[PDB]
RNA sequence: GUAACGGGGCUAAACCAUGCACCGAAGCUGCGGCAGCGACGCUUAUGCGUUGUUGGGUAGGGGAGCGUUCUGUAAGCCUGCGAAGGUGUGCUGUGAGGCAUGCUGGAGGUAUCAGAAGUGCGAAUGCUGACAUAAGUAACGAUAAAGCGGGUGAAAAGCCCGCUCGCCGGAAGACCAAGGGUUCCUGUCCAACGUUAAUCGGGGCAGGGUGAGUCGACCCCUAAGGCGAGGCCGAAAGGCGU
RNA sequence: CCCGGCGAGGGGAGUGAAAAAGAACCUGAAACCGUGUACGUACAAGCAGUGGGAGCACGCUUAGGCGUGUGACUGCGUACC
RNA sequence: GUUAAGCGACUAAGCGUACACGGUGGAUGCCCUGGCAGUCAGAGGCGAUGAAGGACGUGCUAAUCUGCGAUAAGCGUCGG
């Protein structure tokens, strides 16, 4: 995701949650957990079979 | 200091209760112009009591 | 006739400290 | 592939919050507070469904006391006389007797009496 | 019949319209002109340029005679708010809301 | 604060012994309903009967399901005589649920059987937007100070004229440099801005305004210092210097 | 065309299938804030419900009685993770 | 009719619950000339004849985009 990698603020102090990154996958416009790739979808079948 | 829980309507509601406020309750006329006005001031044209005040 | 327009600001978080003696020191 | 909740949630929330009609203040407007009330509802409901029963049958023989004692003997003579006297009619019945019928309670009175002596 | 005159986006806050809307809730239009009149009060003015728009509008499209008019009906809603900035000690800032409200006066010779 | 029976009260409503009654639980029995596991029969296979017995439950193991969005079945079926969505009511299943219909809406939705998942939210001092509370409360930014008459205007404590009062006066006066970039002047407007009103404004809109042989930049000369043909160094990039 | 400051905002008329499509414009939920009607509430002590339960209002019904709303009084009962 | 004794509807400054009608706010549904991942082809460089990228100008025109360069939303010639 574009952006870059710094602490938004810091560690302790503040009375916020913690955070490290602003491309979490749980702030808006942040990543996708699990995200997604071309994948292949194919089987095998024995002759016989068939 | 700071509340500790949040009041609710009613208790907000309860404490307006002395807010209304009240109307003048009467008016008087002139004698001779014939127009309304507070007691014991003048009219909007400089009346009072009959007589003919400045009107300025 | 122009229409109207909000904006915000945040601050530092500047670090301020408890000057008064601790709680329960040493 | 992409599943968005926007129906089945606004579903459910309506249909615990209508469950939770007359409830006082937030309780029957905040999603989170009427859920609590709901559950807590459902588990006294479930107690006092037992809990019917016993008040009914003390509230009986209460009743049956005072007629009792009307015709001149207490409730544990009655009884007792009645069951030597192998008489099977419930407290319920009895009580409903002795409101609605003061002839046929001193006529069983009369009975246990009998019996009992 | 009823006669119907609004004002919208009013610059002043609901709460405290509502203070001089009751005064006059069912009162004929004669004796809410002249209440009306004599408090001091700023919202008051802006009830009564309503109040005299909603007895124009009753005299001249519909019916005359208001001789005979009551106000059956008067509330006050809340309209959108404007937001600001006040800075505070310290560097701190803080926001500030500037509200509307929606006038709504009802007349009816009945 | 009675405060060492739960109280009121008790000379038996206290204690010892004997006896008979009654009250008392989701325990047991009676009536109706559901499910699991055996045994024995029939189907002699799914299944249908006869019974016996079991059904509190965290970590955790095992077994069955509901609903959501996409692909096929689909040039099929439903639908302007009203689709999805929103809002009520009535039936129905053991549950997640399903069905019908009144109002709004104004063009799309999908039986059944299979397939694939960004497939279900109350909490993470979670992320983003909207709206409450305290509360019509605290405050309105130097204790140099204001009063009255006239004008204009829908409206004047604050604007414009006039007469008084007060404050600074090695400044709170008058010129510049740095920095800013039209804030300068005139006519029009009061939505937003001005910690209140505003007819006023460094606010909106439209016009106008900066004239050099001698003032200053540019130009001639160099300081600290920078760059540096050749040159001397250095894996490369480069370093130092006439 | 009318009220208003030659305002802002409205009310009529007119266009359109529709103006509750009027430019702050498809549909338009929830928190939150109001107006109107029915019932309750100023001698009463606590997770605000649950079991019992008069009275009142409305609708249906051929009495019988039902349905909806509210709920005096009373037994039990110290939120969620 | 007068005295006693007993019992006792009617109030709502405000508040609660239910329903009806509204305001604020912008979720849901339905859209799309905007993006994402590839298959098959092409091209794999531009520049001292002055590049990539810019400043300032150019119209009946205040501005800002898109073209263009004092021949400045364009000039000549050959084709559609
Ligand atoms: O003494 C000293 C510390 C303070 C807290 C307790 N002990």
């Amino acid at each position: 995701v574009t952006g870059s990698g710094k602490k938004p603020w810091r560690q302790k102090g503040t009375g916020r949650a913690r955070s490290g990154s602003i491309k979490s996958p749980i702030w808006r416009s942040g990543g996708v957990t699990f995200a997604a790739r071309p994948q292949d979808h194919s089987q095998k079948v024995n002759k016989k079979m068939y | 200091a700071v509340q500790q829980n949040k009041p609710t309507r009613s208790k907000r509601g309860m404490r307006r209760s002395h807010d209304a406020l009240t109307a003048v309750t009467s008016l008087s006329v002139d004698k001779t112009s014939g127009e309304k006005h507070l007691r014991h001031h003048i009219t909007a044209d400089g009346y009072y009591r009959g007589r003919k005040v400045i009107a300025k | 006739v122009a229409v109207t327009v909000y904006e915000a600001w945040r601050q530092l978080g500047y670090k301020g400290s408890w000057w008064w003696p601790r709680i329960r020191g040493p | 592939a992409r599943v968005k909740r926007g129906v089945i949630a606004r579903a459910r929330h309506k249909k615990i919050l209508k469950q939770a009609k007359g409830y006082y203040g937030a309780r029957s407007r905040v999603y989170r507070v009427a859920f609590q009330a709901v559950i807590k509802a459902g588990q006294y409901a479930y107690r006092d469904r037992r809990q019917r029963k016993r008040q009914f049958r003390q509230l009986w023989i209460a009743r049956i006391n005072a007629a009792a004692r009307q015709n001149g003997i207490s409730y544990s003579k009655f009884i007792n006389g009645l069951k030597k006297a192998s008489v099977e009619i419930d407290r319920k019945i009895l009580a409903d007797i002795a409101v609605f019928d003061k002839v046929a309670f001193t006529a069983l009175v009369e009975k246990a009496k009998a019996a009992l002596a | 019949m009823e006669t119907i005159a609004k004002h919208r986006h009013a610059r002043s806050s609901a709460q405290k319209v509502r203070l001089v809307a009751d005064l006059i809730r069912g009162k004929k239009v004669s004796q809410a002109l002249d209440i009306l009149t004599y408090t001091n009060k700023k919202a008051a003015v802006l009830v009564k340029k309503v109040l005299e728009s909603a007895i124009a509008n009753a005299e001249h499209n519909d019916g005359a005679d208001i001789d005979d008019l009551k106000v059956t009906k008067i509330f006050v809603d809340e309209g959108p708010s404007m937001k600001r900035i006040m800075p505070r000690a310290k560097g701190r800032a803080d926001r500030i809301l500037k509200r509307t409200s929606h006038i709504t006066v009802v007349v009816s010779d009945r």
